[PDB]
Formats: C-alpha cells, sequence, structure tokens
C-alpha cells in the first residue's frame, strides 16, 4: 500500500498536534509522523514549535534521534 | 513443571558432526538422582540447565 | 448372530485321592443342546497338570495327566 | 574408631557413635575415587590425624610375619594397624592382649573349595528380597589382611555394620608347594617359591582368634593330571606370546585399543543420540588384526588341560 | 508373587559366578525382584515381592537372565531391562543347509571369520549383537535388525564368501 | 558509583534466573560507564560471559554487512535506545534489558541426528551461555526487521522491541522465534 | 456370566502362542484344551502381509485377547509357546516372544510358561534342496 502524507498541517491535524501530541511521555519526529500521517520534516519542526511554546521538555538531541517528554 | 540442573561432569561430546555434548547432571532440588543429558552449545563444569523433561530414557532409535 | 459363552457352563476339575490339592481349575462346557448331551461332551479330556499344583511340598518338572 | 580407606570406599558415613576417630594422613590421599574426596570435603571435621611410633611399628610387624600376613598387607596398611595400637595402650586394657596366638587345626573336608560357601544369592530359601543388599575404641576395616592381625590380638572392631566382629569368612592361598599361605586373593602365583602351586583355602576367624582353617581334603584339587606338556620355543620379539610362566617375566606390550577395550555404560541416559545400541566392533586397528584379547577373556581355555581333545579348526590367542 | 525359573548349563555356570554382581544388581534394585540360583537344581529363579513396581519388570528380567545363558555379554544383555523391543532369535546352523563332517566346521568359520572379524562386523552393521555356539546361533536386536541379521549370516552359510556378504548387507542397510 | 552513560545504576538490576545470573553481566564490578570497553573477550573459550552485555548488544548490533565495524555508531543507538525505555517504562532499563534478555532465549531446541538425506531432529538440551547467545542475536535481528524500510528509527525500534520481550508478548520478534525454536522441539522431544 | 470364584483364587486358562515365519498366532483355550475361548491371529490386525509376523502384530492380537480373556474372568493363563518345528525351524521366534511380553501387562497372571514345539527325534526329508534355502 501507498502512503502518502501531508506536508503541511490541516485544521484538524494542527489540533491533534496542539492537543493530544504533548500528552504522550515519549515524542519523537519517527512517532509523530506514524500516529498523526505527516512527513518527517513537518513534524520534526513542529516539535520545535512545541519547545518554542514551551509545553514538551527535552532528553535528548542528536543528529539522527530527538527525543521529546510531556510536560513534566 | 520446569526443573533446573547442576553440571556435574562434562563427558564427552555426541551428535552427527560434533555438536552436542554430553554431561553429568545434578539435579537442584538436591535429589542424589542424576538424571545425565545432552545439550547444544557450549557447557563448562558447574553449569545450570533448565529442562522441560526429565523423563528423558536410555533408549535408541 | 449367536453369542455362544451364554450357551456354556462351568465346570470344576477335581483330582483324585493321591494329591493334596484336587480343585484344580475350571473347563467350559456347551449344555445340551437338546441332542448332545453335555456331560458327553466332557467325557474325554486330559489335563496337563505340574506336580506342585497337586502337592505342596513338591518340584515341578514332572506332570501328570488325567481323565474327566 | 580407626577409619580406612575400605570403609570411605564403601562410604561408611559412621562419625557418630564411636567418637575416637584416628586416620591416618596418607590412606585416605591414596584413594583415587572422587566420592571419597566428596567425603573428605565435609564430614571428616569428627577425626583426628595421628601418626604411630617407631617402637610400636615394629611390635606389630613381628606377629605379622607369625600370623603370616606381612606380604599380604600394604605399606599404608601396616600403619594402621599400629594406629590401633597407641589407641589400645591409651584406652583399653592391655592385660586383655595375646600374640603368637594358635595352631593351624586343619578341619578337612569332604567339601570342593570352589563350592559356594556363603554367596549370597547361591543357595544348595536364602533369597535376597530387595533390602538385604545392605545387609550383606576399635577399627572399620573391610581388608581381611587387615582384619585377621586385630582378631589375633583379641582386639574386638566394628565395620559398616554397627555392631562388633565376631565371625570372619573368608579365603586366603596357601602354596600346595612351600606352605606358605598369603591373605591375597587376586595373585594366582606364589610369593615364597613362585610357582602356580597356590590354591585355595577357607578360614574361619573368631574375636579371640581361633584359627581353624578348612583345608580342602579333596582329590579333584590334590591332582597331577593336566600338569605336564611341551612347551614352545622360547620366543624374543615385539609380537612373541610365551605361556606365562613366572609372575614377572617381560612380556612385550601388547594392549587394547581404547575404542576396543570400553565397553558400554548403558546405565547412563544421556545415550540416545547417534549410534547404534550396542558398542561398536573394532575391526580397524592392528590390534584386532593380531587377535590381542583381554587377559580375564578365555580364562576357561586357560583350565583346560592342553592335552586333550580340541576341536580340530580352534587356536587359541 | 509370581516368579520365573530359567536353567544353567555347566560351561554357563561360571560365567554365572564370575557376574554375581552385575547380573544382581539391576534385577534386586532397578525392578524390584527376587534372585537365587537353585544349587539343587541349578536354575536361575526371580520373583516378584511387594516392592515390584511394574507388571511387566518381571518379564523382561526373564529375557535379561535368558541372553546371558544363551552366551551374550553381561552389558549388551542389560538393555533388554531398558529398551522396549531387542529381541532374540536363535537357529540351528543346519536349518538352512545340510552341513556335516568339516563343511559344518567351516560354516563356523566362515560365520566366524579370522580373528572374529566376520562376526565383528555384521553386529556393527545390522544394529545387533549375535553369539555362537557350535550348532547354535544366537542373534540380538531389533527385529529388522534382527532379519537383516539372519540373511548376512544365512549366506555366509551356504556358500557365499564374507566379500559378496559385506556387499550384499550395505544394500539393505540403505533403507 | 559507577553508572552506565553517567545516569544509569547497576544495584537496582536484579537477575531472576539462577541459570542465567552467573551468564550475565553487570552487576556489581562489572560495572562500568560505557559499553566500549575494547577487550580481549575472545581470546580463548567462556571469556564473553565476563564481560558487559550491554557491550554484549552493541556487538551484536554492528553486525549487518554496511555497519560492520562502527562501534561508535552502534554505542549511539544504544544510548538513545535506553532513554526511549525510561521514557516509555520509568524502569530502569538495564532491568528492562535483563527482562527482555530471560525471555527471549529458548530452552529446548532441536538437532539433526541420521545420516544424510534423513531429516529426523531430535530436542536437546539449551546451554546456559547459548542461550544468551540466542537471545541477544534474537534482540538484535528484530530491530533490524520492522526498521529496515520505515520511518522509525533503529534507535527506537531497539527499545519497542526490547520493551517487548521483558512483557514476554507476542508483539515482539525474538518472543516469537523462542515460540517456534521450543515449539518445534517438543514436537521432536 | 462365568466362573464365580473368590479374588484371591486365580482362574486359570491355557494361551497357546504359535509362531511361524508368516504371522503368529495367539491362542486362549480351556486348561484341556479342547475348547479355546478366543483366538486372535496375528495377521488379523495389520493389513499389509509385509508386516504379517511383525512383534508390533503380535502385541495388537495379545491385547485383543487378553481383552476377551478378562472379559470372560480368565484371570490367569499358562502359556505353551510353540514354533513351528518338525522339518523346520525348532526355536519360537521374537514374534512368539512379543506376544508372550504384550499380555503379561496387559493384568494376567502369567504361571507355567510352556515349550511345545513339534520336534522328532528323526524326520523325514528337510523341505530344502541339498543346495540350501534362505533363512
Ligand atoms: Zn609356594
Amino acid at each position: 500500500d501507498k502512503l502518502n502524507n501531508l506536508v503541511l498541517f490541516d485544521k484538524a491535524t494542527y489540533d491533534k498536534l496542539c492537543k493530544e501530541v504533548p500528552n504522550y511521555k515519549l515524542i519523537t519526529p519517527a512517532v509523530v509522523s506514524e500516529r498523526l500521517k505527516i512527513r518527517g520534516s513537518l513534524a520534526r519542526a513542529a516539535l520545535q514549535e512545541l519547545l518554542s511554546k514551551g509545553l514538551i521538555k527535552l532528553v535528548s538531541k542528536h543528529r539522527a534521534q530527538v527525543i521529546y517528554t510531556r510536560n513534566t | 513443571p520446569i526443573k533446573l540442573a547442576r553440571v556435574t561432569k562434562v563427558l564427552g561430546r555426541t551428535g552427527s558432526q560434533g555438536q552436542c555434548t554430553q554431561v553429568r547432571v545434578e539435579f537442584m532440588d538436591d535429589t542424589s538422582r542424576s538424571i545425565i543429558r545432552n545439550v547444544k552449545g557450549p557447557v563448562r563444569e558447574g553449569d545450570v540447565l533448565t529442562l522441560l523433561e526429565s523423563e528423558r530414557e536410555a533408549r535408541r532409535l | 448372530v449367536v453369542d455362544p459363552f451364554s450357551k456354556k457352563d462351568w465346570y470344576d476339575v477335581k483330582a483324585p485321592a493321591m494329591f493334596n490339592i484336587r480343585n484344580i481349575g475350571k473347563t467350559l462346557v456347551t449344555r445340551t443342546q437338546g441332542t448332545k448331551i453335555a456331560s458327553d461332551g466332557l467325557k474325554g479330556r486330559v489335563f496337563e497338570v505340574s506336580l506342585a499344583d497337586l502337592q505342596n511340598d513338591e518340584v515341578a518338572f514332572r506332570k501328570f495327566k488325567l481323565i474327566t | 574408631v580407626v577409619a580406612d580407606a575400605g570403609a570411605f570406599l564403601r562410604h561408611a558415613a559412621l562419625q557418630d557413635i564411636g567418637k575416637n576417630i584416628y586416620t591416618i594422613r596418607e590412606v585416605v590421599t591414596e584413594i583415587r575415587d572422587k566420592a571419597t574426596r566428596r567425603r573428605l570435603a565435609v564430614l571428616p571435621y569428627e577425626l583426628r590425624f595421628k601418626e604411630p611410633l617407631p617402637e610400636y611399628v615394629r611390635l606389630v610387624t613381628e606377629f605379622s610375619k607369625k600370623t603370616g600376613d606381612y606380604p599380604s598387607l600394604s605399606a599404608t596398611d601396616i600403619q594402621v594397624l599400629a594406629l590401633t595400637y597407641q589407641l589400645e595402650a591409651e584406652f583399653v586394657g592391655v592385660s586383655h592382649l595375646k600374640q603368637e596366638p594358635q595352631k593351624v587345626k586343619v578341619s578337612s573336608s569332604i567339601q570342593h573349595p570352589e563350592t559356594p560357601l556363603h554367596i549370597s544369592g547361591f543357595h544348595l530359601g536364602g533369597w535376597i528380597t530387595p533390602s538385604n543388599i545392605k545387609q550383606i575404641v576399635g577399627c572399620l576395616t573391610t581388608d581381611f589382611a587387615m582384619q585377621n592381625v586385630l582378631l589375633q590380638m583379641g582386639l574386638h572392631v566394628l565395620a559398616v555394620n554397627g555392631m562388633l566382629i565376631r565371625e570372619a569368612r573368608s579365603y586366603i592361598l596357601r602354596c600346595h608347594g612351600c606352605f606358605k599361605t598369603t591373605s591375597d586373593m587376586s595373585r594366582v602365583f606364589c610369593s615364597h617359591c613362585g610357582n602356580k602351586t597356590l590354591k585355595k583355602v577357607s578360614v574361619t576367624v573368631s574375636d579371640d582368634g581361633t584359627l581353624h582353617m578348612h583345608f580342602s581334603r579333596n582329590p579333584k584339587v590334590l591332582n597331577p593330571r593336566g600338569l605336564r606338556y611341551s612347551l614352545p620355543t622360547p620366543k624374543g620379539g615385539k609380537y612373541a606370546i610365551n605361556p606365562h610362566l613366572t609372575e614377572d617375566q617381560r612380556f612385550p606390550q601388547l594392549r587394547l585399543s581404547q575404542k576396543a577395550r570400553q565397553k558400554t555404560n548403558v546405565f547412563a541416559p544421556d545415550y540416545i543420540a547417534g549410534v547404534s545400541p550396542f558398542v561398536e566392533n573394532d575391526i580397524s586397528s592392528r590390534s584386532a588384526t593380531l587377535q590381542v584379547r583381554d587377559s580375564t577373556l578365555g580364562a576357561g581355555r586357560r583350565r583346560l588341560n592342553p592335552n586333550a581333545s580340541r576341536k580340530k579348526f580352534v587356536k587359541k590367542r | 508373587e509370581e516368579t520365573r525359573k530359567i536353567p544353567v548349563p555347566a560351561n554357563r555356570y561360571t560365567p554365572l559366578k564370575e557376574n554375581w554382581m552385575k547380573i544382581f544388581t539391576p534385577i534386586v534394585e532397578h525392578l524390584g525382584l527376587q534372585i537365587r540360583f537353585n544349587l539343587k537344581s541349578r536354575n536361575v529363579e526371580i520373583r516378584t515381592c511387594k516392592e515390584t513396581k511394574d507388571v511387566s519388570a518381571l518379564t523382561k528380567a526373564a529375557d535379561f537372565v535368558k541372553a546371558f545363558i544363551l552366551g551374550f555379554q553381561v552389558e549388551d544383555a542389560l538393555a533388554l531391562i531398558r529398551l522396549d523391543d531387542l529381541f532374540l532369535e536363535s537357529f540351528e546352523i543346519t536349518d538352512v543347509k545340510p552341513l556335516k563332517g568339516d563343511h559344518l566346521s567351516r560354516a563356523i568359520g566362515r560365520i566366524a571369520g579370522k580373528g572374529g572379524k566376520t562376526k565383528f562386523t555384521i553386529e556393527n552393521v545390522t544394529r545387533t549383537r549375535i553369539v555362537l555356539a557350535d550348532v547354535k546361533v544366537h542373534i540380538l536386536g531389533s527385529f529388522q535388525n534382527i532379519k537383516m541379521a539372519r540373511t548376512a549370516i544365512c549366506n555366509l552359510i551356504l556358500g557365499n564368501p564374507p566379500s559378496k556378504v559385506y556387499g550384499n548387507i550395505r544394500a539393505v542397510a540403505s533403507r | 558509583d559507577i553508572k552506565l552513560f553517567g545516569k544509569w545504576s547497576t544495584d537496582d538490576v536484579q537477575i531472576n534466573d539462577i541459570s542465567l545470573q552467573d551468564y550475565i553481566a553487570v552487576k556489581e564490578k562489572y560495572a562500568k560507564y560505557l559499553p566500549h570497553s575494547a577487550g580481549r573477550y575472545a581470546a580463548k573459550r567462556f571469556r564473553k560471559a565476563q564481560c558487559p552485555i550491554v557491550e554484549r548488544l552493541t556487538n551484536s548490533m554492528m553486525m549487518h554487512g554496511r555497519n560492520n565495524g562502527k562501534k561508535l555508531m552502534t554505542v549511539r543507538i544504544v544510548k538513545h535506545a535506553f532513554e526511549i525505555i525510561h521514557l516509555l517504562t520509568g524502569e530502569n532499563p538495564l532491568q528492562v534489558l535483563v527482562n527482555a534478555i530471560i525471555n527471549s532465549g529458548p530452552r529446548e531446541d532441536s538437532t539433526r541426528i541420521g545420516r544424510a538425506g534423513t531429516v529426523r531432529r531430535q530436542a536437546v538440551d539449551v546451554s546456559p551461555l547459548r542461550r544468551v547467545n540466542q537471545a541477544i542475536w534474537l534482540l538484535c535481528t528484530g530491530a533490524r526487521e520492522a526498521a529496515f524500510r520505515n520511518i522509525k528509527t533503529i534507535a527506537e525500534c531497539l527499545a519497542d522491541e526490547l520493551i517487548n520481550a521483558a512483557k514476554g508478548s507476542s508483539n515482539s520478534y525474538a518472543i516469537k522465534k523462542k515460540d517456534e525454536l521450543e515449539r518445534v522441539a517438543k514436537s521432536n522431544r | 456370566l462365568g466362573p464365580q470364584v473368590a479374588e484371591g483364587e486365580n482362574v486359570f486358562g491355557v494361551c497357546h502362542i504359535f509362531a511361524s515365519f508368516n504371522d503368529t498366532f495367539v491362542h486362549v483355550t480351556d486348561l484341556s484344551g479342547k475348547e479355546t475361548i478366543c483366538r486372535v491371529t496375528g495377521g488379523m490386525k495389520v493389513k499389509a502381509d509385509r508386516d504379517e509376523s511383525s512383534p508390533y502384530a503380535a502385541m495388537l492380537a495379545a491385547q485383543d485377547v487378553a481383552q476377551r480373556c478378562k472379559e470372560l474372568g480368565i484371570t490367569a493363563l499358562h502359556i505353551k509357546l510353540r514354533a513351528t518345528g518338525g522339518n523346520r525351524t525348532k526355536t519360537p521366534g521374537p514374534g512368539a516372544q512379543s506376544a508372550l511380553r504384550a499380555l503379561a501387562r496387559s493384568g494376567m497372571k502369567i504361571g507355567r510358561i510352556e515349550d511345545v514345539t513339534p520336534i522328532p527325534s528323526d524326520s523325514t526329508r528337510r523341505k530344502g534342496g541339498r543346495r540350501g534355502r534362505r533363512l
């Protein structure tokens, strides 16, 4: 089967990012991509929005793996 | 049920290609009934196995 | 069709007086079917009885034969 | 309560009633069985190591040749009996001893030596009734050469049987040639004259040491019949077989191959994988081509006299 | 309590007295049975007791003390107690072909081989174990291992050399 | 104290099986700061049970062809993998590692016995060191399979196997392969 | 229906184990022998003439008659074990030795094992030729 993710957010999909995602206990661009039908660049950048909002902590950042968490 | 073992002696190495190891086995319910077994892989003196049967008889096919 | 052992009977063999044991086994006999008598069909059988099955202090490499 | 290597070979763990247990350090290091060293690991903390004195040792050896056992005992077997001597001089009354005890009092019978005198399953009832294998101050020795020297002093000892000893039933070998009794049952050639004129002699020893010996007066044993035959030329080489005259003439090294010498340990259940349900027979080596056999195998043909009616197609060794 | 008895010949007497620990111990311990040798009848005779566990602990004990009487080795007879189906087939060496004189004694020479080499071979390749009495051939193995132990034995003692026998075993041993 | 990665401790880590206890490393004096140690652990036999089992998970993760010498690549895959375990479970991930190892190595295996052309396996026993060796291999291999051609990371997909085996769940790869080798063995007996 | 006998007292029978080279018979009779109780042939069980003299066919016959023996009150057996004898082979085969061990465990009290094989003192001509036959 084909996997056609979105490239920019939808009104509903940006809500799932804002509301659901900061309560996962494990937030990662691969995970967000897997649960929301979103390409890796968009989901990788959306987590940088959610650091700017302060909604989400930061555990580790690397070339290939960046790991985020629910808020405390 | 599932028992344990104690390697008392390594007696030899059996199998087609020299693969399995023929090993003198003590139990760990400290019963002096040494049912003697064949293992797969490296085993030295003093190891401890994990059986699913202790009903293996000295029988030839 | 016919289960024949319902048509049987059961007699006892009893040794003569030289021996300690007398009742030494059973013997199957078909009943009188009108014509042939059940005692008639028994009247000549032989019994390959050993020695210690007859006299108790004895070594049984010997045998005896006995007619009903 | 002097401990011996045979007590641990039969594993007589009886350090509970007799509590004066003394032993020799050598007679536990000479044991080649690993289950005895397993016995040495835990239990023998109740006993004590001790050696006897050279005054005591020589006086044991005096009546040892007078009871005719000094070559029959081992060297370590000498010191254990001298180790009992210091214990008896220490604890027990020495006034109840004897030495140079008694004569032979030959009880000549018409019983053949090879008759089953008190072999357990043999009966002339006496069953086995599977409990009796375990029913088959002092000492615990199972060697009769050890047990002979004790009771001639009048020294009651015990065994794995917790009761004391009163009856000693065994067999010795007297030279029919030079009249020399040894307690060894293993050797077949004499120790004084070196012939094959050892004959089986049954003994019966009491606790006091009443030596009375059934010399088998029966001419089937007293027989010169199968005793003269011509011998081949003396042969020297790697594969010569001289017909076993002396106990020590240099035989060439003839040995079985170790893939033929070993039998099946068919008891062991690590057994299923691989080969045939029997041992593989050795058809490849030159141990098999020279027809090298076991020294114990074929012994019944040794008992056959040479000048007899062998079948016309046999050839032995 | 039921019992079995079994005789002995005179050349098989002295093997019992040499082996009365080794025939002794596994019958009495591993099966819980009682064992005697009646010297007034010279028979080996075992019976059950209360410690006898298995119903056929006696039956496979009789065959063990039968095979030792038939000349088999002690250890190689022990597996009759243990393995479920070992058997024995006995022969008259003249039941295949009427040999006599020295033609009888050359059947023994072929079926034994020089140094036992032919007997040692057929045991290896047919998964059996055999013992030659004079007119008697006793084999011990599994049934199909027996059925192709007789044929290597039968075909030695009707003329063929051992090499034609050695070849013709392994064409059947492939199956 | 000697923390693995400077943040994970060893004294919490508790071994269940006595069978595996002498053949699974770090508890107390094996405790080292990094998996990377580079010692001669295959110099002779039974020396690779004394090396830390995080380094064992390392050396079996560089294993494939394109990755076949790159150890610093791998101790980075390990380091990011424990911190995904901790954020999904909260447990000391070394305990999750050991509970995933123990549940993974099979306990009876089949073995071919007989002549050539004849396939009749018989079940034999599995050695304790081999059960360690079989488990790590079955753990690392499951990280390749669900992460060879998708977005998920191998520092991530390792931590999804290494959790699903400490559950002994059916979702792990190393559990289905234990549920086959030890299923086939009990039809060989 | 049958022997109204107390339980410590056995009701003996006689079992005839006839061996051949093609099959084996198991044949449970009276102590006289004139009536048999049940005859289960060894080639009644296996439907393969190749396997008609099997130890396995011997087990299947003897279990199906000790079923019938115990059905009819016979608790014990004296066994007349038998070869084919005469001209041909004298010693009963393993297919006879199998069925013996078969109904030993099947709950039959086995008493005397008897070797009734037809042995000649001095017989007629062997069926094989002068040359021999495969056996
Ligand atoms: Zn002398």
